[PDB]
């Protein structure tokens, strides 16, 4: 009562017992603390099977295995911004059928020597559809995503893809190779658009972080013997309630072949990977003239 | 219009070309008005 | 549901039965175009082969939604995805997916 | 009970006593029939002063005389399409802040020899703003309008404008002058866009209908001694719940000087007429790729 409630943990659900001799709560000691979101839970695990019984959003419809094969990113469904979490006093627009629909980006071909690609969100959809037009016309943007990476192969084909969602996928460079150049990735590399960008070093994910630990991020496998597609339900993950859709990407979708594609000669050599994705609970605010970038 | 989302992928031993049978219908909300002579087929000769 | 003759290209009597199905095959993976047709049941074209189209010839005005079912008739090993897009009026034939 | 209820007056509020000897109600005789919208009512007359106390819609704000100087077209406020009146099973999008806002078109100059101009709706807004983008992207459109024609003049200037709303303002031609050519007006004349089109014969309104009876349509005067602006609240008037915004214009806004502009030399000769208008209760349906026309 006699102290300012201005610590970094006010508003949390954790009760902290602390020692403070000053006016401010942040001056106090760290003290004591008086399914699981991180394991890429399924829709059945999160109990969201009712919203998943038919993946039809807007005016689009995809078909896949239900519930168990629907990865909800961090166990949280996309939602509109709550009244307390939002800061902008302007009321947002909710098109909800012209922006919350499945958009099909491109048809990148999986090869035996394929290294992998990444797609930045919502950079992939900035110049596509009513969602793209709302992204250019509005300063503020907020949406979840339902990304459905599709890769059909016969039962004689083999291989696996780590279809993963890396939030705030900052791209690093080779720094001239020797590491003493301080180069920075260009706009076509940081924001490659709907066409995506092929990974130069998928082992370090072009950021100095191993792909072996990419599974701590929301992810799903496209092991060809088991499933032919991966559906990841990504919520809006940002330090802010809203953000610009043009100069900040909330997350990068990593589609990397961990197990290489392999088949004997006579089967179809064209094994394409299709990125179909739907914004969920899309919000736009701060309306002005449309700007591409 | 029908577009290839990814591809038509087949292994060794499967045919490289398949076919799709489009079957068109109407929903329960379908309704009709103003009965008229059909013009999809026109017999110009007399039936013997 | 009645067979929609999307592939109403062939005219010869020996190839008339090919109108009921349309080919799908391995492409270059660039979102290639498979088949287009107008969504009008009473219009002259693919929809005349349907019972809905032939009955639509007997009625001037129609309303309601339309069901077009695409049945894949490939191998059980044959796999892939198609983007079947219905364009509302005003939009021309899309040049790409 | 024994007759089909298939006359043209089923669903009306008028009880008709009729004589019928057939199965169908439309075979029956005309029979007997067992403020006022047409006089361009004000907002005070319609009792809509609460919605008019501050004309702020979306992110825009205009200033004028309230209630008495707000002409509600045909005594009906714009509204979303009711569930029974709509036919399209697709659910419409309601942006409601990016499309329901005042758009300022152009600054046509009133002259002493000025003849008048017309603006077609929503043709004026097909290539303007999020409303224009929704008009191109969606097949179906439905909106009312709040048109605020602004013409400021000093108290030493004189003149009047019949700012009027003519529903389904079909443009006729001179037919070669002699009347035996059957010419038709071009696209720049039928749909002149936001720039408008100057009237060639404002007496017949370029349609063979006198301007003296234009006041049966929703209208307001800009008699310069009394008011400097006219605010007309137009609802969606069509035979259909929805229509294309690109190849059908619901109404034409007629701004014609009935009393000519006149002033002595020394006052400002530039007396401009500004068209500021806001879609009201705008609905868009039938979403596809964006088409300009």
């Amino acid at each position: 009562s006699h102290e300012n409630s201005n610590s970094a943990t006010e508003g949390s659900t954790i009760n902290y017992t602390t020692i403070n001799y000053y006016k401010d709560s942040y001056a106090a000691t760290a003290g004591k603390q008086s399914a699981a979101p991180l394991k890429s839970p399924s829709a059945e695990a999160c109990g969201y099977s009712d919203r998943v019984a038919q993946l039809t959003i807007g005016n689009s419809t995809i078909t896949t295995q239900a519930a168990a094969n629907i990865i909800v990113g961090y166990g949280e469904w996309p939602s509109y911004c709550s009244d307390d979490d939002a800061t902008a006093v302007d009321k947002p627009t909710r098109p909800d059928v012209s922006v919350n629909r499945f958009y099909t980006l491109d048809t990148k071909l999986w090869e035996k020597s394929s290294k992998g690609w990444y797609w930045k969100f919502p950079d992939v959809l900035t110049e596509t559809g009513v969602f793209g037009q709302n992204a250019q016309f509005h300063y503020l943007y907020r949406s979840g995503f339902c990304i459905h990476v599709q890769c059909n192969a016969s039962k004689f084909h083999q291989g696996a893809l780590l279809v993963a969602i890396l939030p705030e996928y900052v791209i690093g460079t080779v720094a001239g190779g020797t590491g003493t150049e301080d180069s920075h990735p260009p706009y076509i590399q940081t924001q490659p658009g709907a066409d995506g960008f092929e990974l130069q070093h998928p082992y370090v994910l072009d950021a100095g972080i191993p792909i072996s630990q990419l599974t701590v991020c929301p992810h799903q496998w496209i092991n060809l013997r088991t499933n032919n597609c991966a559906t990841i339900i990504v919520p809006y993950m940002n330090t802010l309630p809203f953000d610009s859709a043009l100069n900040h990407c909330n997350f990068g979708l990593l589609v990397v072949p961990i197990s290489p594609l392999d088949f004997d000669q006579g089967a179809t050599p064209v094994i394409p990977i299709t990125i179909t994705l739907a914004p969920m609970c899309s919000e736009f605010a701060g309306l002005r003239q449309a700007v591409t970038q | 219009s029908i577009w290839y989302q990814t591809n038509y992928v087949v292994p060794i031993g499967a045919p490289n070309t398949a076919y799709i049978i489009a079957l068109a219908a109407a929903q329960k909300n379908f309704t009709m008005k103003l009965c008229k002579d059909t013009s999809h087929i026109l017999q110009t000769a007399s039936i013997q | 549901e009645t067979i929609l003759e999307v592939n109403n290209v062939p005219t010869n009597a020996t190839s008339l039965m090919e109108r009921l199905r349309f080919p799908v095959s391995a492409q270059a993976g660039k979102g290639e175009l498979c088949a287009v047709f107008r969504a009008d049941p009473g219009r002259d074209g693919p929809w005349q082969s349907t019972m809905l189209g032939q009955l639509c010839g007997y009625y001037t005005q129609w309303s309601g939604s339309l069901e077009v079912t695409f049945m894949f008739t490939g191998s059980f090993m044959a796999t892939g995805k198609m983007l079947i897009a219905y364009t509302p009026p005003g939009g021309p034939l899309p040049k790409d997916r």
